[PDB]
């Protein structure tokens, strides 16, 4: 009796859905009365499956309403763990243990990437007479990102960035400008360098 | 272990 994993490394994007496969030999008809399934992640209990019975109250709080064992896959020898809306705390080493006329287990490493690729922008006309505009870009991600404001000719402009807690980074640029002028807000993380940029076009008043 | 209503711990133990 051996449990096998087709992949022991998963790299997943924040907020996505993930199914970790965990295979074990089943001959034709699954004997539910002899099957135990245990999904664990670094002292956190995810799935405690006994002869078809699960009790959601023993599932760790951080996984509640997000982690489930696919019963359809179980019948075919695949103790597949599905995690929806993946978070940063889902990164780690998962252990899937199967008891089914013998017992075995395998480790699966999960990495979660949270890039700043969803930039929310807004442009406010705070004073039409003086043509003063307030440009704001906000994004969530990990790790910490700096925000660089540039003009259309790529000259760096001075804005105000506020970082609070996954990081929530917002930055605001107050500038006197006119319709159709173009500005860029760039969210930059390092080690290694990764950039995500939104283009902001000054609209009609 | 292996009561589905009780917490478990690695490996095949009480949690």
């Amino acid at each position: 009796f051996t449990v096998t994993v087709p992949k022991d490394l998963y790299v997943v994007e924040y907020g996505s859905n993930m199914t970790i496969e965990c295979k074990f030999p089943v001959e034709k008809q699954l004997d539910l009365a002899a099957l135990i399934v245990y999904w664990e992640m670094e002292d956190k209990n995810i799935i405690q499956f006994v002869h078809g019975e699960e009790d959601l109250k023993v599932q760790h709080s951080s996984y509640r309403q997000r982690a489930r064992l696919l019963k359809d896959q179980l019948s075919l020898g695949n103790a597949a763990l599905q995690i929806t809306d993946v978070k940063l705390q889902d990164a780690g080493v998962y252990r899937c243990m199967i008891s089914y006329g013998g017992a075995d287990y395998k480790r699966i490493t999960v990495k979660v990437n949270a890039p700043y690729n969803k930039i929310n922008q807004r442009i406010l006309v705070v004073d039409p007479v003086t043509s003063e505009h307030e440009l704001t870009c906000q994004a969530e991600g990990y790790p910490k990102a700096e925000v660089i404001w540039t003009s259309s000719d790529h000259q760096v402009l001075s804005g105000k960035t506020t970082t609070t807690n996954l990081f929530n980074v917002t930055s605001t640029l107050r500038i006197n400008t006119t319709t159709n002028e173009i500005f860029y807000c760039t969210f930059r993380r390092l080690d290694p360098e990764e950039n995500h940029t939104a283009e902001l076009v000054i609209p009609e008043l | 272990f292996a009561n589905p209503h009780l917490g478990w711990s690695w490996x095949x133990r009480x949690g």
